[PDB]
């Protein structure tokens, strides 16, 4: 049939590697702000629009809108933040209100793996992802570890909702 | 896209109702501080969710000044709205 699409949107706080995540993703190094990338994910072939969070003096409107209406959302935090996971509660509900529905695909991030200055328990994020009923990856967009994972688990996160 | 109309609509000598009205910008959290104009003891902060338009704050003390300032965190933006503060005398 025609090829199919997944509007996939990455939340977080500032400088938690939403940017960094994403460019991994997509050109495969470390160091604009939408992206479209055709995937291999369990056999199919899909189209990944990728919505990164962009700077204030890039707002309009209706990107706004159009990111309300996003299919799967990376709820990206930094192990090294405190704040970034103590609000990730804030962005899951804010989503949640803003999609009109109680089941929206999403996926917990704890990206900075490779940093040794930890804030963040891995047991408190499973915990988390646990009490939401969404997996959490750990990833490191230095090293790439969990990127692809990360994102190939939201697309199926939406696949099971489609069906 | 900043919030406006920031102003106090009850009190008590202890405590205060503030609020304001949202921006067209979807607003993931509100950050609140507030302490004592002119820092003679330090402020405390804390959040509301986006979906609100109000706080409460608790425990103050009669006959004080207090300054509280808000920023809105964008749900799909980088950074803060610009901060907005009013100043407020309890008693
Ligand atoms: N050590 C480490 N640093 C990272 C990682 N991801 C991003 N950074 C750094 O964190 C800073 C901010 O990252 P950025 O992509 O802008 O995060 P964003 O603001 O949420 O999009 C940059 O200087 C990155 O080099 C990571 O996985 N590990
Ligand atoms: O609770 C506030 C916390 O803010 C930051 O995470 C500090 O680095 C930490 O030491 C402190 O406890
Ligand atoms: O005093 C202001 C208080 O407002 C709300 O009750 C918050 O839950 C609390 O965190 C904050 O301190
Ligand atoms: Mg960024």
């Amino acid at each position: 049939g025609s090829m199919t699409e997944y509007k996939l949107v990455v939340v977080g706080a500032d400088g938690v590697g939403k940017s960094a995540l994403t460019i991994q993703l997509i050109q495969n190094h470390f160091v604009e702000d939408s992206y479209r990338k055709q995937v291999v994910i369990d056999g199919e072939t899909s189209l990944l629009d990728i919505l990164d969070t962009a700077g204030q003096e890039e707002y309009s409107a209706m990107r706004d809108q159009y990111m309300r209406t996003g299919e799967g959302f990376l709820l990206v935090f930094a192990i090294n933040n405190t704040k970034s996971f103590e609000d990730i509660h804030h962005y899951r509900e804010q989503i949640k209100r803003v999609k009109d529905s109680e089941d929206v695909p999403m996926v917990l991030v704890g990206n900075k793996s490779d940093l040794p200055s930890r804030t963040v328990d891995t047991k408190q994020a499973q915990d988390l992802a646990r009490s939401y009923g969404i997996p959490f990856i750990e990833t490191s967009a230095k090293t790439r570890q969990g990127v692809d994972d990360a994102f190939y688990t939201l697309v199926r996160e939406i696949r099971k909702h489609k069906e | 896209s900043v919030p406006t109309k920031l102003e106090v609509v009850a009190a008590t000598p202890t405590s205060l109702l503030v609020s304001w009205d949202a921006p067209a910008v979807t607003v993931v959290f509100y950050d609140i501080t507030y302490g004592e104009t002119g820092g003679n003891s330090p402020v405390q902060e804390f959040t509301v969710p986006g979906s609100k338009s109000t706080a409460t704050i608790s425990g103050l003390s009669p006959g004080v000044d207090y300054t509280i300032t808000v920023y809105a965190k964008y749900l799909f933006w980088s950074g803060y709205s610009s901060p907005i503060s009013i100043n407020y005398r309890t008693e």
